[PDB]
RNA sequence: AGGGGAUCGAAGAUGAUCAGAUACCGUCGUAGUCUUAACCAUAAACUAUGCCGACUAGGGAUCGGGUGGUGUUUUUUUAAUGACCCACUCGGCACCUUACGAGAAAUCAAAGUCUUUGGGUUCUGGGGGGAGUAUGGUCGCAAGGCUGAAACUUAAAGGAAUUG
RNA sequence: GCGGUAAUUCCAGCUCCAAUAGCGUAUAUUAAAGUUGUUGCAGUUAAAAAGCUCGUAGUUGAACUUUGGGCCCGGUUGGCCGGUCGGAUUUCCAACGGGGCCUUUCCUUCUGGCUAACCUUGAGUCCUUGUGGCUCUUGGCGAACCAGGACUUUUACUUUGAAAAAAUUAGAGUGUUCAAAGCAGGCGUAUUGCUCGAAUAUAUUAGCAUGGAAUAAUAGAAUAGGACG
RNA sequence: GGAUAGUGGCCUACCAUGGUUUCAACGGGUAACGGGGAAUAAGGGUUCGAUUCCGGAGAGGGAGCCUGAGAAACGGCUACCA
């Protein structure tokens, strides 16, 4: 494993067995979707929504207490971003990474982590667009990406 | 390993290690047999009469002879809680 | 796995590299290259008829000291001039310049015999009869 | 390809032997004729509701299908009236006892009653040599456009 | 070794393993009810917090993010439900 | 990356064996597996096991015995050919009066034998002995 | 092509040594060594040892992360910190001991799980010279890089270990 | 590797070996060769891991979706019996296979045509106290396939079968005197003829046809442009 | 449309810009006619097939054509080249 590296690092979460309760957790279905909504109303990712909800609130995971993952509950209420957010946070980089490398052609070493973050992306992009959530030719162009970001 | 009639041909069915059940062979001479003593009333010690136990060489070079033995021994009721099938 | 595709449509990689792999094997080569009709002083064929042009004394390698006799032949077919071996004991006496000789290879494939350096190739017959014959008695050399 | 015109070349288009007699006052100009290319293919309305002519049809036409029926997956269609598909196919070697990946394009013709498209996949029907290559005619298309209308603007 | 239970491990040497070695996977960290007396309600907190969890009425503080454990703030007391 | 959940399974039944134990503990257990160290214990060659049921792809306790000397696996599932399923066995099992040679066919994952008195074929996968 | 040019220093020049001494040693010291903008793309560029995945065996250290502790030390008024101590757990750079096992050995937790021969995949070798030569192609300002034969010759060349 | 003065290798005599109407030699190729390696090679030091990472073609690619249980039919070997004047069939016993049911279970589908099959039954029963038994029409089984309409997600694999020239190959029959061959030949009333043959197998890739539904792909309903009516 | 026995870029006229390819096109080599088959005997293979049967091609090399049901014929003719 890591694709990129040589790192060989086993480390996830480990999700509990039991696929529902906590029964110790009040609040509802209704509850939490009403406020996932608020959330990425106020522009938070799905992930950001994960981690605010977890800690602050009791939402172990949010798809065990509302039978739908964060993304999807998002989509349907009219909210997903026209890229994945995963793919938009590997753009982001290869924005920032070219914008030093611009201002520092003497640093061969970013130059170097530039291929690999973008040919992170191509490959990312030939996933999503395969299967439809892309529209076939989309495409990451330095040129044009720090518009599709900031 | 009969034959066409009954008849056990080829010689020699050889003693299996009680641990492995693989085959203890004769070049095997690092394997063992052990006896342990059946016993009557108020100590004594029944002599010829044992409860016997065999481990093949492999075995006892990768340093299994001791803790095999115990469960072996040990549930065929001649230890009291020496052994633990978990760990 | 060690090298070699396992997989079960890897059936084209499988036998290119075979292909590619063969032309290390000397006689894979040979053959394909047509070495044998473009290079060798014969055809590609088991012997020649050659014309001789001047009798030879080739010294022996070491550790043997000898001479060992040997004739300059110019094939027929071809022009291509060839020095060849004159076995057992005289016989050099038999053939003389500008006579016909049947030449054959000397068993190792291509690839000199013994002591003898340069020579790939040994006299059969002279004159029409055979080298062997006239060194017994069987048989005596033609008129002319 | 075809598309508008249809009276578009220094000839009359017309269906042989199909007359339509102008004292006869009709309600339709122009008598069709059309048939059943038979092995169960049906034979699409845009053939009888058109008025395209193309002799080779299959449908509309003057040709048998008969031979090979062979299905294909579309990788041209930049010929007018015309396509080529690619039929794959795995070819077995023994001394290794495996297979490798091969292919073959084949050129086939195509009736303005379908209306095909690239990644398409068609069946086709073997017939009198039609041009040069083309030996196929396309009968029915299995596929649809894969799935090209759920690509649309953002949520 | 060499016969062993792997079906009934010890809770023991169960419990000192990695959050993925076990024997079926499942977390270590755990969530708690927490209140800093100022106020009289009780803020559910995970123990592994990331965020600074902001706590309800009085934005006062509660934990700070770390390594892994959120350190907890000052005076204030829990409970592991 | 993990490339066949039978291969590893096999190779670690071995390894245990091999070193004089008593037990595996497979990961990550299939369908295939299950049939495959179903026809195993069939004819002897391991004790029970148990399906442990992490809500993952599970894994699988094994219990071996000792009469076992080798279950291997065969990487590309070759096509055999009624025909062709001797000329496997002749490979790779020990004599003619013992040992099997297991392989997938269309009617149910069998030992050659099976697959014999029931004449048919398939694809081949693994043996034990 | 500019800048720089302390130092050390291919070339060259010398002092010595030598039968000789175009050297080793001593001196002078050009280029160079540094840097900018371009080339070049090769090293015993080495672990002479492809990568991803699984399994198989013990031991004490250490590096980074984390968890547990009515541990030690810092005093102040006990904490809070910090450094330290012990147990475990991931992922590192290595060492130790064994060998079930492997090997022609030397040795090897991989060089193991291979005639009981199949997890996936990439690459290269097929006796020694001829020779990384000839030729064509291609890249380079050059020097040279990549690709890369044959005829002919030859019975050995080579590896690890033993005794001398 | 022998030969430089006692040559077990030369040149001869003697004697001896091997194969023998045949035996040597030259060239080619096959086996030996796991020295081309799918089966099945080797690459630390023997020939051999590209200086390094990215990466397209190519090959490869985690797990999960009808499983378990109940009923019925009829086969094919073999056992202990043999009824019978070498092989035979019932029930007794197993074993291994095929088919079809019901378990929430498309079998593409309607519209008649077919029915072979029992929940039927319409009578009773040859006869072992009777569900051991088959003929047998008037309410009640579909699929076994007719033919017409209406439509079908793709494939690989494997099964069995058809279509298939002979000679060659493997192989049955036949005493060409033997045999390589050949497809003959064999019986008598050898005076007006009787008669067994001229098999079988293989024939793989592709195409056809059929059974299977494990293994491995493929397509499906998420801005519902969903599914049946 | 013409031509053919007849399909067809077979040929012509108009029009269009297509067809093949790392799943190796296109080009080169072949001391290459293809097949039934031959040789070597663990298996997997390796090598060979001008040559008794089947198909194809030719008649010194090219082209052309008459007769005819059938030939682009060669123990037919015409021309050029040798
Ligand atoms: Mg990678
Ligand atoms: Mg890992
Ligand atoms: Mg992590
Ligand atoms: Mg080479
Ligand atoms: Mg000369
Ligand atoms: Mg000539
Ligand atoms: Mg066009
Ligand atoms: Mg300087
Ligand atoms: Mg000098
Ligand atoms: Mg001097
Ligand atoms: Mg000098
Ligand atoms: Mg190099
Ligand atoms: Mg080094
Ligand atoms: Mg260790
Ligand atoms: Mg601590
Ligand atoms: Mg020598
Ligand atoms: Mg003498
Ligand atoms: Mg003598
Ligand atoms: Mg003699
Ligand atoms: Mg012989
Ligand atoms: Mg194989
Ligand atoms: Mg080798
Ligand atoms: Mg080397
Ligand atoms: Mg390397
Ligand atoms: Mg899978
Ligand atoms: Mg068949
Ligand atoms: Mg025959
Ligand atoms: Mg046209
Ligand atoms: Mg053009
Ligand atoms: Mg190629
Ligand atoms: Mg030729
Ligand atoms: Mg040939
Ligand atoms: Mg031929
Ligand atoms: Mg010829
Ligand atoms: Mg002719
Ligand atoms: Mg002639
Ligand atoms: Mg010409
Ligand atoms: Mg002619
Ligand atoms: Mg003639
Ligand atoms: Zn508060």
């Amino acid at each position: 494993g890591r694709m990129h590296s040589a790192g060989k690092g086993i480390s996830s979460s480990a999700i509990p067995y039991s696929r529902n309760a906590p029964a110790w957790f009040k609040l509802s279905s209704e509850s939490v979707i009403e406020q996932i909504v608020k959330y990425a109303r106020k522009g938070l990712t799905p992930s950001q929504i994960g981690v605010l909800l977890r800690d602050a609130h009791g939402v172990t995971q949010a798809r065990v207490i509302t039978g739908n993952k964060i993304m999807r509950i998002l989509k349907s209420n009219g909210l997903a971003p026209e890229i994945p957010e995963d793919l938009y946070y590997l753009i982001k980089k290869a924005v920032s990474v070219r914008k030093h490398l611009e201002r520092n052609r003497k640093d061969k070493d970013a130059k170097f982590r530039l291929i690999l973050i973008e040919s992170r992306i191509h490959r990312l992009a030939r996933y999503y667009r395969t299967v439809a959530v892309l529209p076939p030719n989309w495409k990451y162009e330095s040129a044009t990406a720090s518009a599709l970001v900031n | 390993m009969e034959n066409d009639k009954g008849q056990l041909v080829e010689l020699y069915v050889p003693r299996k290690c009680s641990a492995t059940n693989r085959i203890i062979k004769a070049d095997d001479h690092a394997s063992v047999q052990i006896n342990v003593a059946k016993v009557d009333e108020e100590g004594r010690a029944i002599p010829g009469e044992y409860v016997t136990y065999a481990l093949s060489g492999y075995v006892r070079s990768r340093g299994e002879s001791d803790d095999s033995l115990n469960r072996l021994a040990q549930n065929d009721g001649l230890l009291k809680n020496v052994w633990s099938y978990s760990r | 796995g060690k090298g070699k595709p396992r997989g079960l449509n890897s059936a084209r990689k499988l036998r290119v590299h075979r292909r590619n792999n063969r032309w290390a094997e000397n006689n894979y080569k040979k053959r394909l290259l047509g070495t044998a009709f473009k290079s060798s002083p014969f055809g590609g064929s088991s012997h020649a008829k050659g014309i001789v042009l001047e009798k030879l004394g080739i010294e022996s390698k070491q550790p043997n000291s000898a001479i060992r006799k040997c004739v300059r032949v110019q094939l027929i077919k071809n022009g291509k001039k060839v020095t060849a071996f004159v076995p057992n004991d005289g016989c050099l006496n038999f053939v003389d310049e500008n006579d016909e000789v049947l030449l054959a290879g000397f068993g190792r494939k291509g690839k000199a015999k013994g002591d003898i350096p340069g020579v790939r190739f040994k006299v059969v017959k002279v004159s029409g009869v055979s080298l062997l014959a006239l060194w017994k008695e069987k048989k005596e050399k033609p008129r002319s | 390809s075809t598309e508008l015109t249809v009276q578009s070349e220094r000839a009359f288009q017309k269906q042989p032997h199909i007359f339509n007699n102008p004292k006869v006052k009709t309600s339709k100009r122009t008598k069709r004729w059309y048939k059943n290319a038979g092995l169960g293919f049906k034979t699409p309305k845009t053939a009888i509701e058109g008025s395209y002519i193309d002799k080779k049809c299959p449908f509309t036409g003057l040709v048998s299908i008969r031979g090979k029926i062979l299905t294909g997956t579309v990788v041209s269609t930049k010929m007018h009236r015309t396509i080529v598909i690619r039929r794959a196919y795995l070819h077995y070697i023994p001394k290794y006892n495996r297979y490798e990946k091969r292919h073959k394009n084949v050129p086939v013709h195509v009736s303005p009653a379908f209306r095909v498209q690239v990644g398409d996949i068609v069946t086709v029907g073997q017939c009198r040599p039609i041009s040069k290559t083309v030996r196929f005619n396309v009968v029915k298309v299995s596929a649809a456009a894969a799935k090209a209308n759920k690509q649309f603007a953002k949520f | 070794v060499l016969v062993q239970d792997l079906l009934h491990p010890t809770a023991a040497s169960e419990a000192r393993k990695h959050k993925l070695k076990t024997l079926v996977q499942g977390p270590r960290s755990y969530f708690l009810d927490v209140k800093c007396p100022g106020c009289l309600n009780i803020t559910t907190v995970f123990s592994h917090a990331q965020t600074a969890v902001t706590c309800e009425s009085c934005s006062t503080i509660l934990c700070t993010p770390t390594g892994g454990k959120a350190k907890l703030s000052e005076g204030t007391s829990f409970r592991r439900k | 990356t993990r490339s066949s959940v039978l291969a590893d399974a096999l190779n670690a039944i071995n390894n245990a064996e091999k070193t004089g134990k008593r037990q595996v503990l497979i990961r990550p257990s299939s369908k295939v597996i299950i049939k495959f160290l179903q026809v195993m214990q069939k004819h002897g060659y391991i004790g029970e096991f148990e399906y442990i049921d992490d809500h993952r792809s599970g894994k699988i306790v094994v219990q071996l015995n000792g009469r076992l000397n080798k279950c291997g696996v065969i990487s590309p599932r070759f096509n055999v050919k009624i025909g062709d399923i001797e000329k496997w066995t002749a490979n790779l099992l020990p004599a003619r009066q013992f040992g099997y040679v297991i392989l997938t066919t269309s009617a149910g994952i069998m030992d050659h034998e099976e697959a014999r008195r029931k004449h048919v074929s398939g694809k081949i996968l693994g043996f034990v002995y």
